């Protein structure tokens, strides 16, 4: 027993493939059924009696549940932001308030060198800003 | 510089009530009984209030970093202050360190 | 270009807002019982079941995005809105000036004083008899 390197991720892989041999049931009996051998249809009027009143019962718990189940979901979410956003961008705040910096493609670059106070010297300091809060 | 961020943060904490009154107001729809239906009408009144000006104060950001962005890196800078003032402060330091040795010859002298 | 990143952004607000909206105003519709009719109860029941949970899901996902769009806003200020970058510069400068001009008041008066002992000293060794 041995799968192609999913050591995590592969209990949800079962359920889908679970689901993906029900679906091919379905593909196969609808299949057979639509061709006239092998299988057919035969139209029966039957008939069956609720022994409960099934649908305002049944309706009336499961979306009970499924609004609980969201509700959870959602204000899981919400407790995990309240905690989430109780820096990078304050230290971006500072280094600009010192340094002069400047933004290209993704990558955030700044001036080391006094060519902006009159050098002409033939060397940019370009230094870079990195997320590791921050670092240069 | 406070202004525009402290706008920021304020709807970083909104999107964070946006949330919450989603959630709220389908707890109180979960509920066997939820007698508070006025409270019900409060908190959807609430939620979207809060999403139609966490949407109002994103417009409008955008609107303003529209009116001042040019996509050119800014060449002013604060670096020939800060070079006068650390030779200042050297001069400062190499005064301390003579003014020390000229106290020191000074104690040699009277302490004999 | 700087037009193009606003234009993205401004896409990327109207269209978390949108979704917000429309997950929770589908949770809302689904949340209506109604009559059933050839879906067989227990599975219409699981199929909303997981409507719910997956457009809360969403929510939650477009909560993240609004999060990420605030972050991208706020880099955009700190670099590229030229006013604060002036008035920061501007109080760094005035700031910098003023430890400066301290440090070269006390620096003048200690050479006037160290001057002043200075005189003291020079007459003492040259006039001493030895």
């Amino acid at each position: 027993k041995f799968q192609p390197s999913l050591w995590p991720w592969d209990s949800v892989r079962n359920n889908l493939r679970s689901a993906l041999t029900e679906m091919c049931v379905l593909y196969d009996v609808l299949s057979i059924v639509r061709d006239k051998k092998f299988m057919t249809l035969d139209p029966v009027s039957q008939d069956a009696l609720p022994p409960k009143q099934n649908p305002q019962t049944l309706q009336l718990i499961s979306k009970k549940k499924s609004l609980a189940g969201a509700a959870q979901i959602l204000l899981k979410g919400a407790e995990r932001l309240t905690k989430s956003v109780t820096d990078f961008n304050s230290e971006l705040l500072r280094l600009r308030q010192h340094w002069k910096l400047r933004k290209v493609g993704d990558k955030i670059l700044g001036d080391l060198s006094y060519r902006s106070a009159g050098s002409l010297f033939p060397h940019h300091g370009t230094f870079e800003v990195i997320k590791n809060p921050l670092d240069v | 510089l406070a202004n525009e961020r402290l706008r920021a943060l304020e709807d970083i904490e909104r999107e964070i009530g946006a949330i919450l009154q989603n959630a709220g107001t389908v707890i109180l729809e979960l509920s066997k009984e939820k007698t508070n239906e006025r409270l019900l009408d409060r908190q959807a009144a609430a939620f979207t209030a809060s999403v139609q000006h966490v949407e109002a104060e994103l417009s409008a950001q955008i609107r303003y970093l529209t009116q001042v962005a040019t996509g050119q890196p800014h060449e002013g800078s604060s670096y020939s202050s800060r070079k006068d003032c650390q030779m200042a402060l050297k001069r400062v330091d190499y005064a301390r360190l003579k003014l020390s040795d000229v106290a020191r010859t000074c104690e040699q002298m009277l302490e004999n | 270009s700087k037009e193009t990143l606003l234009q993205s952004y401004n896409k990327r607000l109207k269209d978390d807002i949108k979704s917000i909206m429309d997950n929770f105003t589908e949770i809302i519709k689904t949340a209506k019982i109604e009559d059933e009719t050839q879906v067989s109860r227990a599975t219409q029941g699981e199929q909303d079941n997981y409507e719910m949970h997956v457009r809360a899901a969403n929510i939650v996902r477009a909560g993240e995005s609004l999060m990420k769009l605030v972050s991208d806003l706020k880099q955009f200020l700190i670099l590229n809105d030229f006013p604060s970058v002036n008035e920061a510069i501007d109080q760094r400068n005035q700031q910098l000036r003023t430890l400066q001009e301290e440090c070269d008041r006390k620096l003048i008066t200690l050479r006037d004083e160290i001057s002043i002992d200075l005189y003291e000293l020079e007459e003492e060794y040259y006039s001493s008899s030895s």
